[PDB]
């Protein structure tokens, strides 16, 4: 069970991975916003790894 | 010298019959068919 601190840490690590040169707007610090994007990032890494495998 | 000529010819025959054996005994495929080969990385990506 990843706590909200580790959740927000992985969100912060994922923000610079996704945006990169794009600016990062600020989010309201609540468990809902932190919770929803975690599953999106978790499946995005999976599908991007799979598509890496398909491309190679 | 006359015997040495036939010695050279028979040695030539022996080497040209030596050179044919290794071509028919090459383990290119190295049950391998049942398992997934690590060289066949397409199947590995499929499993991953």
């Amino acid at each position: 069970m990843e706590p909200q601190e580790e959740r927000e840490t992985q969100v912060a690590a994922w923000l610079k991975k996704i945006f990169g040169d794009h600016p990062i707007p600020q989010y309201e610090v609540n468990p809902r916003t932190t919770e929803i994007l975690h599953h999106l990032s978790e499946r995005n890494r999976v599908r991007d790894r799979d598509v890496y495998l398909v491309i190679e | 010298r006359q015997l040495e000529n036939l010695v050279q010819e028979l040695s030539q025959s022996n080497m040209m019959l030596y050179k044919q054996l290794e071509m028919l005994t090459d383990p290119s495929v190295s049950n391998p068919r049942n398992t997934i080969d690590t060289k066949d990385y397409s199947t590995h990506r499929l499993y991953q």
